[PDB]
Formats: structure tokens, sequence, C-alpha cells
């Protein structure tokens, strides 16, 4: 369960959407993008992945 | 009710304390309806930390 925090244009800048990626898996070390979700301006979203 | 969509919006948004405000006692409105006005909008209704 992730909570993430409310949209502010200071913190995150140009974009309300983010990309969560996964790292130490398989052979790849490097980030692969692993979902993508839109941030709420008006409180906190919460997903479970 | 108006009670719901109005007052734990208030909860929701925050102020200068930074985020939070959670916990706090809270003086609200048991009932509230329209009084006058040009038109009625969403209309100003405010609740005490």
């Amino acid at each position: 369960n992730f909570v993430l925090p409310k949209y502010d244009p200071a913190e995150h800048g140009d974009e309300r959407w983010f990309k969560i990626h996964i790292g130490n898996v398989g052979g790849n070390t490097g980030r692969q993008p692993y979902y993508s979700g839109m941030l709420s301006d008006t409180s906190e979203t919460s997903m479970t992945l | 009710n108006v009670i719901r969509n109005k007052q734990i919006s208030a909860m929701k948004l925050t102020g200068v304390d930074g985020k939070s405000q959670y916990g706090n006692a809270f003086i609200i409105a048991n009932t509230v309806k329209h009084y006058g006005g040009y038109s009625d909008l969403g209309g100003p209704i405010t609740v005490y930390n």
C-alpha cells in the first residue's frame, strides 16, 4: 500500500501525473516503468500494488 | 448531505500549519440552509479548528 502526497506545483512541478518504476528485479538493475498514476490536488492518493 | 460534501472537504483542505490538522476538535453546524444572495452557488460555509 502506498499513499502519495497531495499535488504541489512547487515540489512536483509541471505535471500532476507520476510514474512509479521498479528497480532491482531479474537481471535489470535500472528503472522499469511499473505503473502510472494521476495525483490529487485536493487530497493524498491511495493505491495498492 | 451538505454535511459530508462541505465539512469533510473543509477537513481535507488545510492551511499554514503544514498539512495535517488531523485529530483536532471542530465546532461545526448541525444543519445549514440558504439564506440569501444573488445566486445560490457552492456558497460560503466555514468550520473552526
